[PDB]
């Protein structure tokens, strides 16, 4: 029942091991790996999105 | 594995298309590249944001609250000491929190103690190893009235034994709300006649702690001193609010003074002065 | 060009020829509960044609020297039609929201609105350890007023345009569905806000869902011989409605 | 039994640990999830929204709403420093208590390019340009508008288009910067200049007022967590 | 040896734990498993049986049989209130000992629907009929029989079918309720009604007694184990 | 993965379908969904029966009887100290046993012990770690007569030895029974001639533990006392019965004083006040 | 000699470890992932079953 | 995830083992076979390289 990921390392210069123990998801240790993002939601929050060429709004 | 945006070569241009005019007056927040104002190169940026992510960002074991009492006293409340579970009585972990209007967090306690020896004629004695007792109660729970009273046997309540000279204790807690999300802020009352408490009080509702020293009448009072670390993990949040500028003054409210927005310049205009 | 927009929502029509844009809030757009959030078992009333339609609240007048507005919103329509009649008689509501504000001024004419709908704006009282009354955060669609200097009247509202009622820095207020009503282009500014809450269906009595705050930055600047009574007018509208747990009247 | 030895290191407790503990109340029924709009799972969503800096904070306009007003007027020939202030998101006077700036007072090494977004609320009939600069250290501040125009700048129009951007692009040494005030990281010094006068037909005010707005770019970035210094607290909130 | 370190967490005894400890009489001959009728898997298949509720309990009827008598008889116009009690199953003073309310005092969030049913126990020759309302909170206590009609109500008749089911949905804001008395979370109140009066033969007594049962429908739930309310002791039993 | 029923839709409907009316004085319970008394909308519902199972309800550890025991006396009854091995004298355990007529399950037992030092002139020693012996007696078995009888020695008991400063011993104890179940009533004698002990008694048989202190004749008494958490597991039990309301009197029997069905409400017919 | 389940977590938002050591069932952890059930034997306990629309002994 | 390398033994007269365990690159283990060397660039940092046996800027 072993999980093997990538660690956290530098770019131009691993494969660890982790197994879950106890029967539930709270001693789950914490999930600091989740680098996803999406500014649009709080950028552009319109209808009738801009397009950066057009004058916007003219 | 997500890396920041590269930056896209540019060159000389003439053109109808302006990036640096936009409409704020829409509330949208422009998104002008800094190859698009004058001529950038190119440039391969491995900028990972790794440490600003919000499991990142609060995952840090902040203290709540100091607990203290004796071993033996005079009074029966300055031996064992309560407290109600709440995370807004020390700034930095509020102000940390209060980014968010809702947030959803299992929680991780460690309880760190000390014992300090009081003074007295007689403080040269052969001690034993202190033990304590930390007894989880939901709300509703009996009220424990002294350190003697039989409503600490804990038949279904969560407890911790721990000896002093031993890693500190630690244990989690699920996600324990009734709504969805633990709400940091409130707008409302409590009464149906929008009467009663304003709060961010009647939301509250997590129970209390209690802590008692399992020895028996000691022959010298001894401080103890229990600080107590929550650690969120798990965490998902939304709907975030900009900071709070302004200190703060109680635990049950959000009011305070008006502060100054920052601090002057006695200036407008730089020079080389 | 897209300076002229339309709205219609049931048997009420705003046409703006001089519009800037819809904001849709944090881009979800208002829905009705899916029952994978289902709570309640009882059927709910969707009315959906006497009640998603324009409500028009009070006008109020902007001086040279006024300091900013705050309207609480499930309150303020609390006596407007059948939204208030269905407000009364059941005990959970759910409804989106659609914001319009009209504000119009000429040509020779300056100034800068900034129209923030804040989700749980819980505001700090005058007094430190004071209990607010309930008819001085909200007084339905009479309007509030902040006070630009350190406000410290009794059982009163904490009025400070320097820290929007919550203690947060009011420059940093704009994280939120916002709008600039600048008076050189811009006749209106339409906020179309999701209702955001913890809960799936909450009441609306008990609960101030959101805060609608106008604070001008700019002010109205203007010649000796232009007009000077230049009103604000707000007009909302909800969106999705449904109510549940039909019971007798009244609330205490 | 199974033959261990403990290493420097064992009966610590760290505040960064990534351990798993047991739980308290096992099998707990765990109340569904809800899909709530707004999520945040990066406070750099957070930290690239326009948000308006308290520019004119000169003694005692900061106990009022006058500090985010940048006044401005005709003046009687050309070119003059409307405003001007250092680029320090975390150590300076004017940005200090932005939303950029308390997201980076949480934190100690920045990088990543800023925005500046300037909305002009005057008259609809007035005109007038405006030289928005950006002058890398080295050098001092620039005294007047000739030395201001020899670094990265924008000649801004007032039309139809109230609002420009000046997009500062990234030129520096190392790859992150410091939050704190210190000599050897230091970086730009923002002026702003009269390009032409403010001209204004009859039978309209004079003066008008210029905001500003800031946010971040693409490959905005923060490393270090840290504790923030606007937290002076005495006792607890009992 | 193995490089292992302890965690805060070591050397500490939990009320919930579920680590395996070793046997004390090893390879132990244990006596055979029998098949016992009427076997317990889930305390939800008790707390979903029918039980009396001791309706009546005014000031000296709970130390007697008589709390469980529901009274009814003839009314000179109509429409009166037999009896009425709010829902707190747990927390009442009404359903506080019932089979429901002791399982419900040995938790503390509980949700889900539940049946009340109603026996008439009078003679075989008086009919009437009865409004069993339910109104849901926000408003108060519905003070006469028209404000009592507009809620979730049913109307019952006397025949052969001597016993009604009145199934109270589930009408809620959050999922779960609490067990303790608060002010958030508050749920409904029945109140019984007069449709018509008792019309009796002649040569029968006139007033008779209705009982009442209660129960849980098939989305019932509990959630939190706590110490019930109800041990008050005082020392050991030797 | 077992979740609650959910609602199924209904409309208007005028039928001779009655699932109102019911027969009750047949002893069926009735079934009534909430589909069909007024129009439910459709309610995907994910409540699991989780924390309600026979097994998650019992399987925390409870105090049964606190042992109270010195290291040095004037008597040697007040030295080591035994105890009958019973769950019928802490009212909490005993009453969340009381729901059921039969039950089989493996006891887990952890034992508490904490030591307090008494009161004498000479308070200032250097005192060792203590050490405690638990041996556990069949029904039958030898009887221990002094701290230092030749008793002790454990040929085939089972026993423990703890030193202070650790964490607290724990060891299982499989079923036991001689018959199938552990019969929490019985109702019946234990002559043949309907004579002798009536209980609930006859069917204890379950032997009996013994306490002392390893350690020798130390200079000054250690008063100590030892907590005993039984904590089942493996449950299986049957044939229900409802709690009980009146108080407990004794361990060896079901007597009691009568006690009021609930408390009063002094009015009948809810209103407004 | 390694068995591995899922753990206990809510719907719409794991497979840990479980090793036997001691050589008895006494030893054997806590089994509470038990949710089975039965209404039957405690609810309807009769012969001759309703149907809930027929009258129910008319 | 367990990785299998040879101890370091002289010659003429092993296959020990390595989990990672934390959930970064800072705690790994100090790398301390790397027996790589070039005096390519200490020694020779010229241009027309000698050839030994050439008199050698003749």
């Amino acid at each position: 029942g072993a999980q093997v990921s990538t660690q956290k390392t530098g770019a131009h210069e691993i494969h660890y091991t982790n197994i879950n123990y106890y029967k539930d998801a709270a001693s789950n240790s914490a999930n600091r790996q989740d680098f996803t993002q999406d500014p649009g939601k709080f950028t552009e929050p319109v209808k009738d999105i801009m397009v950066k060429s057009l004058p916007a709004l003219n | 594995v997500v890396r920041v945006a590269d930056t896209m070569p540019s060159g000389p241009s003439n053109s109808e298309s302006i990036p640096a005019l936009t409409a704020a007056e829409t509330g949208h927040t422009s998104q002008v590249v800094p190859s698009d104002t004058i001529q950038t190169r190119h440039v391969r940026n491995f900028h990972v944001r790794s440490e600003s992510s919000v499991e990142n960002f609060l995952s840090r074991s902040a203290c709540v609250y100091i607990v203290e009492y004796k071993t033996r006293d005079d009074t029966p409340d300055k031996m064992y000491d309560s407290w109600v579970i709440n995370t807004r009585q020390v700034a930095q972990l509020r102000r940390k929190l209060e980014f968010f209007t809702y947030v959803r967090f299992d929680v991780e306690v460690t309880f760190v103690i000390t014992s300090v020896q009081d003074d007295s004629t007689r403080q040269n004695t052969d001690t034993p190893a202190l033990t304590h007792q930390i007894m989880y109660v939901p709300p509703g729970g009996p009220i424990p009235q002294a350190v003697d009273d039989y409503n600490w046997q804990t038949s279904t309540n969560p407890s911790v034994f721990w000896t002093e000279g031993n890693a500190p204790p630690r244990m989690s807690i699920p996600f324990m709300s009734v709504g969805n999300a633990y709400s940091n802020f409130y707008d409302g009352w409590s009464h149906f006649s929008q009467t009663g408490v304003y709060g961010f009080n009647t939301l509250n509702n997590m129970g209390k702690l209690y802590f008692r020293h399992v020895n028996d009448k000691t022959i010298s009072p001894i401080t103890s001193k229990v600080r107590i670390y929550f650690k969120p993990k798990h965490v998902k949040a939304w709907v975030p609010r900009p900071p709070r500028l302004c200190e703060y003054t109680h635990k049950d409210n959000v009011d305070f003074e008006p502060k100054g927005v920052t601090t002057s310049r006695t200036q407008l205009t730089i020079s080389n002065s | 060009s897209d300076r002229v927009r339309s709205i219609t929502l049931g048997n009420s029509t705003i046409t703006t020829q001089e519009s800037a844009n819809v904001v849709v809030g944090y881009g979800v757009w208002p829905d009705y509960l899916s029952d994978e959030e289902a709570t309640a078992e009882d059927q709910p009333t969707q009315p959906d044609v006497a009640t998603c339609r324009f409500y028009t609240l009070d006008s109020v007048s902007w001086m040279k020297e006024s300091q900013g507005w705050w309207w609480k919103f499930p309150d303020a329509l609390r006596d407007m039609g059948l939204f208030g009649q269905n407000m009364q008689y059941h005990y959970l509501g759910r409804s989106g929201y659609t914001i319009h504000v009209q504000c119009n001024a000429s040509k020779f004419h300056q100034g800068c609105l900034l129209v923030v709908c804040v989700p749980e704006a819980e505001m700090g009282a005058a007094n430190i350890n004071e209990k607010i009354n309930r008819e001085h955060l909200s007084n339905g669609e009479v309007a509030n007023t902040f006070s630009g200097t350190k406000s410290s009247n009794t059982n009163d509202v904490q009025q400070a345009v320097f820290n929007a009622g919550m203690g947060v820095a009011v420059g940093n207020l704009t994280i939120f569905p916002h709008q600039w009503i600048n008076l050189r282009t811009n006749n209106c500014a339409t906020i179309v806000m999701p209702y955001i809450n913890s809960v799936p269906m909450d009441n609306m009595f008990r609960h101030y869902n959101f805060t609608l705050m106008i604070i001008p930055f700019a002010k109205l600047d203007y010649a000796a011989g232009s007009s000077t009574y230049i009103p604000i007018t707000v007009t909302v509208a909800p969106m999705c409605a449904e109510y549940n747990g039909l019971r007798l009247a009244g609330h205490q | 039994g199974l033959p261990v030895m403990n290493t420097p290191g064992s009966n610590q407790f760290l505040t960064s640990d990534d351990y798993q503990s047991p739980t308290a109340m096992p099998q707990f029924d765990v109340t569904p999830e809800m899909n709530i709009p707004g999520e945040v799972k990066n406070l750099m969503e957070i930290a690239e929204v326009d948000s308006v800096v308290p520019v004119n904070n000169v003694n005692e306009n900061v106990n009022s709403l006058e500090a985010y007003r940048i006044p401005v007027h005709s003046v009687t020939e050309t070119g003059a420093q409307v405003f001007g202030f250092t680029l320090q998101p975390g150590a300076d006077t004017v940005m200090e208590r932005t939303l950029l700036g308390e997201i980076l007072n949480y934190y100690a090494n920045w990088s990543g390019s800023i925005k500046l977004t300037f909305m002009y609320c005057g008259s609809a009939m007035a005109t007038g340009k405006f030289l928005l600069a950006y002058s890398p250290p080295g050098a001092g501040v620039p005294k007047n508008r000739r030395e201001a125009m020899l670094g990265t700048h924008i000649i801004w129009d007032i039309g139809l288009q109230s609002s420009c951007v000046l997009c500062v692009p990234w030129i520096s040494q190392t790859h992150y910067r410091f939050v704190s005030k210190d000599i050897y990281t230091d970086a730009g010094f923002i002026t702003c200049w009269y390009q032409t006068s403010i001209v204004v037909p009859a039978e309209v005010q004079n003066q008008s007022v210029i905001l500003c707005f800031v946010s971040a770019c693409n490959d905005f970035s923060v490393r270090l967590l840290r504790d923030s210094p606007f937290v002076r607290q005495t006792a607890f909130y009992q």
